[PDB]
RNA sequence: ACCCCCGUGCCCAUAGCACUGUGGAACCACCCCACCCCAUGCCGAACUGGGUCGUGAAACACAGCAGCGCCAAUGAUACUCGGACCGCAGGGUCCCGGAAAAGUCGGUCAGCGCGGGGGU
RNA sequence: GUUUGACUGGGGCGGUCGCCUCCCAAAAUGUAACGGAGGCGCCCAAAGGUCACCUCAAGACGGUUGGAAAUCGUCUGUAGAGCGCAAAGGUAGAAGGUGGCUUGACUGCGAGACUGACACGUCGAGCAGGGAGGAAACUCGGGCUUAGUGAACCGGUGGUACCGUGUGGAAGGGCCAUCGAUCAACGGAUAAAAGUUACCCCGGGGAUAACAGGCUGAUCUCCCCCGAGAGUCCAUAUCGGCGGGGAGGUUUGGCACCUCGAUGUCGGCUCGUCGCAUCCUGGGGCUGAAGAAGGUCCCAAGGGUUGGGCUGUUCGCCCAUUAAAGCGGCACGCGAGCUGGGUUCAGAACGUCGUGAGACAGUUCGGUCUCUAUCCGCUACGGGCGCAGGAGAAUUGAGGGGAGUUGCUCC
RNA sequence: UUCUCCCCGAAAUGUAUUGAGGUACAGCCUCGGAUGUUGACCAUGUCCUGUAGAGCACUCACAAGGCUAAAACCUUAUGAAACUCCGAAGGGGCACGCGUUUAGUCCGGGAGUGAGGCUGCGAGAGCUAACUUCCGUAGCCGAGAGGGAAACAACCCAGACCAUCAGCUAAGGUCCCUAAAUGAUCGCUCAGUGGUUAAGGAUGUGUCGUCGCAUAGACAGCCAGGAGGUUGGCUUAGAAGCAGCCACCCUUCAAAGAGUGCGUAAUAGCUCACUGGUCGAGUGACGAUGCGCCGAAAAUGAUCGGGGCU
C-alpha cells in the first residue's frame, strides 16, 4: 500500500530557436499537447521529430492547440 | 566606474563566487576599473554586497 | 464536525488565510489571530457555549469547519509501518479569518458570548462589529 | 471604380449565442419527382439522380443591438531571485528588483486575402 | 558433505523484492522513506491495414408494455460520454460508434536522435523486394500512448549446406527461424538442499538491541485559565462538564549520542545526603469557622516520620501503635561495602509447542559473588618549614562543625 | 605499515549485486599527450514549465438562506498532495558576446571514495518532539589553522609560502578581570527586567487615537429623597425587583426604573439608578503600540563568564 512508483523522463527535447538536424526528438510527450507542425513526425507515443533539418519553432494558439515546426536552413 | 572586493568569497554561493572570479578579483582589497556595459553591470550587480562600488 | 468524505490523511504548513476576512453573515464576529489549527470538539465548544449563553434566541454561524484530517501513531511504536489511520479533524485558521459572528443580540451580550467561547480557543482572537463592507 | 452573391483561405470567441429587421427570381436555399446509376443496420429524411413553378416560410447572407457569454486595464496587494533579521516554535519583519490571480474602469457582436457570378 | 536469501529506526514474527499510473518532487529532467492511493504477468482475426459513413453524457415536455432510469419524438447539449483492463496525458476535422474489402500483427535495412554506469529500452524519416485499401493525394513494417515481462548457458523442432580431424560420406557442430523461466528473492549463485544449540566456538560492532546516562516529553506526574452545573438558596466554603495554557523529567516510550579489547542488573542490608510539589510539628487567609473536631489554600525543609504477619519482592493488603507513620533525586544512590532471596549458564521435572533436535509468557528443586588501595575523596595521627632574635606558658575568635523531634497530664 | 621537502587534491552520490561495514561501472582526484577557447560568470533574444500565490470553471468536501415531490437550480460563503478558468518570482535548453574573466574537451597510465555531520530554506514520516528520520537546495566540518561567539566541528568574520618588539580593517568590542569612548544627543525600564515559557490577569509607566458627560456648573465626598398600581402575570407548598418562566405599561414629579447588589424558606430591613443643596475643576469607558508586573516549583553550592552596573 505504498511501495509502488515507475521512472519515465518526458518532455520537450529540443526548444524553439534551435538548429535540429533531420530525425531528430524535439518533444516526448504522453498525448498531443504538442500537435506536430509544417516539417514535423509523429510516432506510436507522440513524439515530434524533425522530418529535415532546419530551426526549431513554436507555435502557440490555446494550449488545446500548439505546434512544433522546423524552418529550414538556406 | 571603480570597484574593490570588503567582502570574503567563503562561505558564499556559487554564481558569487564565479562571480568574484570573472570581475577579475581574487583578494578582499582588490580594486579594479570596469567599463560600464550591461553585462558587467549586471556582474557587478550580482555581487554588489560584497562590493564597494565607487559611483 | 467530523466530514462524510474523501481520503483519509493529508500534509501541513501555513500562510495568512484569504476565504473569510469579513463577516457576511450577521452582525459581529469574533476572528482568529493566530495559525493554528482548531479541529472539531474546540469549534464544538463554542458552539455549546455559545448556544448556552444566547439560545432561545440569536442565530449563531460557524463560519469554519473541520476538513482536515490528522493523526495519531499507536501508543508506544517505533517509527513503524505507515501513519495512524485517524484520531480527529481540524479547521487551519489564519489570522483575519472570521470563525464566529452572532444575529440578533445586543452589542454587550455578543461581547460575553465571544469572551466565553474565545477563553477555550488555542489562539487568541479579537472580536469587532463590521465596518462597512464590499465583496458580493 | 462602387455594390452584393458563390466559393475559399489567414485568423480560429474583442471575432460566439440570444432578441430584431432585411433579401429571391442575380446567387444560395428550401421545394417537385425518383424504376433505375447511387442509398438508408427501417425510412431518398441523409447520401443520391432528373428539374420548373412556388416560396424566402425554415436555412443561409447581411444589418441593428451590449441581456449573455469572450476580451480586459490603471491603483494596490499575494507571492518571490537577491540582500539583512526576529521568534523556543508554529510563524513573522526589513531594504532591493521581479509581479500575479481575482475584482473595478472599460472593449467588443471582428479584422485581413484569392478567385469566380451578377448589378450600376 | 552441505544448504537453510536480503531489506528491516536492534534482530525475530508480519510485510516487501519485477513492471505501469498519480501525489510527494520545491512551474526543466532527476530525486528517499516499512510515505499517501491504484493496477499488470493480459487481451483482440478482429478491438489490427486501409477505405467509406455516423456523434456522445445529461436534463425537460409528450407518449404502448413501462411507471426514478427501459424503448420512441422534439428542444437544449466542447463533452458534463466513450476509448478491453489502472490512473494520467490526449482526444469531436476523432483515437470515439458502424459497414466494405483485407492482411503491413511483412522480408532485407536503417539517416538521425531520446534514455540508461553497463547490458537493456524508445521514436524514426528514407532505400529495395513484394503486397493491402483508395478513383486519387496517399496511408500500412499491430493496436490512442504509457504496464502484460526474463541475459546467458543447456537443450526440442523446421530450413540452410559454413565446419566436419588422411580422403568421399555420414555421426556430431555452426548460421537463420523458433520451443522450453511466478529462475517473483523477477541483472536471475548448483541440474540438485530444512531445522536446532541453554553444550556451544572464532572474527568483529557501541556501524546495532537489553542497563544506565543523553536528547525529546507523546504517554506519566503535577499546577494554572474559563465556568456549564453541583453546593435547598449562592458558580468559585468545598467541587467543576465541554474546552484552553504551562511546569517537571521520578513512568512506558521514541531516537540511537559515549561506553560491546565489559559502565555488574532486581530486592534486602549498611551508610548517608539533597529537592519540596509538606505526612507531623511551627506561622497565616478563607470556611457552609459558635466551642470542640475539621475542610482548603498561602508561608515554612529545623528536626521528626514505629514494630510485626504475607510475599524475592519493589508495591500492596493486613495486626498493633503513632505527632506523623510524606513523595521523589542521587548510574531506579550505595556488590574493589555485604548478602544473592529474584531474573540471564550448564542438571532435572511438570504444563504446553515442535516428527525431532530443542523451545517458553510460563512454573519447580539445585547451582563458585575475585586475601594486599597507586592517585583523588574521607576519618584519624605525626614529621618539616613558615609566622624578621631564641625561649615557657595564658589566650581574642576571622571563620567552621554539632545540636535542632514530639507526646501525655495538670493549672 | 618506519626518511624529507615541493605541486595538485578528492569521495561518503547513481545503478547493479545471496547485495547492504564487500565489490563492478559511472561520478568526483592526479599525471603525460592532443586541441587549442570550445570552459566560467553576467547581458540580450528566443523557447519550455504548472510550483508560490489565487480561484471555484470541473472532481471531492463544505457554511446560512430561497424555490421544490428532498436532486438539480438562485443569493450569500469556503477547503484542497493526489481539484484547476488562471498563474508568477525563479529554473532549464539554444544562439550570440554586443564583455569580463579562465578554464573546457578528447586520448592514455595511477587512484582513493561508495558509513557522512551540522545549520538556514523547501517537503514527507513524527506530536509542526528530538544532538530524530528520509529526499531537495546553499554553506561550513569532514581535510580549515586564525579572530569572535565565557568554554564550544558545524554559527559570525576570514581561507595560515617563511621572517618583523611596523600599519589598516572584518565579525565582534571599549567600567576592572581584558586590547579599545565611565564617548556625545533625544528618549524609555526601577523590574536586577537586562540575566528563564504561555493561556490568563492588573488603575505600573511613557506615546498615540475613539467616544460620552459637563462651569447655563459634571466626576468621587456629604446632607435630604427613593414612588401609587403591585405581593406585575405564570411559578411552585412559598417566591412579593432579586429560585426559575412573559413583559418592562400608566399617575407624579426636580423624582423614585414592574427596577443593581446584600438579606430570609418567603417578608421585611441596607443601598443602587434618577432628583435637590454645598462644593468646586475635570472626569469616565473603550482601543495600538514602547518597556516593565504577576502567572514562575527539583534534587551536592551558588552566580549575567566573574566582579559588579540604574
Ligand atoms: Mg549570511
Ligand atoms: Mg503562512
Ligand atoms: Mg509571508
Ligand atoms: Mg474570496
Ligand atoms: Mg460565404
Ligand atoms: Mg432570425
Ligand atoms: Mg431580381
Ligand atoms: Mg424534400
Ligand atoms: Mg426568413
Ligand atoms: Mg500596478
Ligand atoms: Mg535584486
Ligand atoms: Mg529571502
Ligand atoms: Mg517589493
Ligand atoms: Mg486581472
Ligand atoms: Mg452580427
Ligand atoms: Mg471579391
Ligand atoms: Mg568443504
Ligand atoms: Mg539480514
Ligand atoms: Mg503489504
Ligand atoms: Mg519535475
Ligand atoms: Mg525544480
Ligand atoms: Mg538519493
Ligand atoms: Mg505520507
Ligand atoms: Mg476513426
Ligand atoms: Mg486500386
Ligand atoms: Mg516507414
Ligand atoms: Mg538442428
Ligand atoms: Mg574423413
Ligand atoms: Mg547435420
Ligand atoms: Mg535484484
Ligand atoms: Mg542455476
Ligand atoms: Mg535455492
Ligand atoms: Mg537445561
Ligand atoms: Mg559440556
Ligand atoms: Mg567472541
Ligand atoms: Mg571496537
Ligand atoms: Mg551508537
Ligand atoms: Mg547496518
Ligand atoms: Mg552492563
Ligand atoms: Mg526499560
Ligand atoms: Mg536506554
Ligand atoms: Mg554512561
Ligand atoms: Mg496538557
Ligand atoms: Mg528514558
Ligand atoms: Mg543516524
Ligand atoms: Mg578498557
Ligand atoms: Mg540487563
Ligand atoms: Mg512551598
Ligand atoms: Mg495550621
Ligand atoms: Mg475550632
Ligand atoms: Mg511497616
Ligand atoms: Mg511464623
Ligand atoms: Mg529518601
Ligand atoms: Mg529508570
Ligand atoms: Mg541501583
Ligand atoms: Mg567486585
Ligand atoms: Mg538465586
Ligand atoms: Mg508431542
Ligand atoms: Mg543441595
Ligand atoms: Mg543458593
Ligand atoms: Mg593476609
Ligand atoms: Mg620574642
Ligand atoms: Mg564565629
Ligand atoms: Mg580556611
Ligand atoms: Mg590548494
Ligand atoms: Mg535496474
Ligand atoms: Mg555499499
Ligand atoms: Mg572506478
Ligand atoms: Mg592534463
Ligand atoms: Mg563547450
Ligand atoms: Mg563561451
Ligand atoms: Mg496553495
Ligand atoms: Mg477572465
Ligand atoms: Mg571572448
Ligand atoms: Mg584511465
Ligand atoms: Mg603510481
Ligand atoms: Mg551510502
Ligand atoms: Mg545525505
Ligand atoms: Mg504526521
Ligand atoms: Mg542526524
Ligand atoms: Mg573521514
Ligand atoms: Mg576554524
Ligand atoms: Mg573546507
Ligand atoms: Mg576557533
Ligand atoms: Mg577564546
Ligand atoms: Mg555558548
Ligand atoms: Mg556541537
Ligand atoms: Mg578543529
Ligand atoms: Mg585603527
Ligand atoms: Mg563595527
Ligand atoms: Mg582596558
Ligand atoms: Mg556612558
Ligand atoms: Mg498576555
Ligand atoms: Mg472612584
Amino acid at each position: 500500500n505504498g511501495r509502488d512508483s515507475n521512472p519515465k523522463y518526458l518532455g520537450v527535447k529540443k526548444f524553439g530557436g534551435e538548429v535540429v538536424k533531420a530525425g531528430n526528438i524535439l518533444v516526448r510527450q504522453r498525448g498531443t499537447k504538442f500537435k506536430a507542425g509544417q516539417g514535423v513526425g509523429m510516432g506510436r507515443d507522440h513524439t515530434l521529430f524533425a522530418l529535415s533539418d532546419g530551426k526549431v519553432v513554436f507555435i502557440n494558439k490555446g494550449k488545446g492547440a500548439r505546434f512544433i515546426s522546423i524552418e529550414a536552413a538556406q | 566606474m571603480k570597484i574593490k572586493l570588503v567582502r570574503s568569497v567563503i562561505g558564499r554561493p556559487g554564481n558569487q563566487v564565479k562571480t568574484v572570479q570573472a570581475l577579475g578579483l581574487r583578494k578582499i582589497g582588490d580594486s579594479r576599473e570596469v567599463s560600464d556595459t550591461p553585462a558587467v553591470r549586471g556582474m557587478v550587480k550580482t555581487v554588489k554586497h560584497l562590493l564597494e562600488v565607487q559611483e | 464536525k467530523r466530514t462524510k468524505f474523501r481520503k483519509q490523511f493529508r500534509g501541513r504548513m501555513t500562510g495568512d488565510a484569504k476565504g473569510g476576512d469579513y463577516v457576511a453573515f450577521g452582525d459581529y464576529g469574533l476572528i482568529a489571530m493566530e495559525p493554528a489549527w482548531i479541529k472539531s470538539n474546540q469549534i464544538e465548544a463554542c458552539r455549546i457555549v455559545m448556544s448556552r449563553h444566547f439560545r432561545r434566541g440569536g442565530k449563531i454561524y460557524i463560519r469554519i469547519f473541520p476538513d482536515k484530517p490528522v493523526t495519531k501513531k499507536p501508543a508506544e511504536t517505533r517509527m513503524g509501518k505507515g501513519k495512524g489511520a485517524v484520531e480527529y479533524w481540524v479547521s487551519v485558521v489564519k489570522p483575519g479569518r472570521v470563525m464566529f459572528e452572532v444575529a440578533g443580540v445586543t452589542e454587550e451580550q455578543a461581547k460575553e458570548a465571544f469572551r466565553l467561547a474565545g477563553h477555550k480557543l488555542p489562539i487568541q482572537t479579537k472580536m469587532v462589529k463590521r465596518e462597512v463592507y464590499d465583496e458580493a
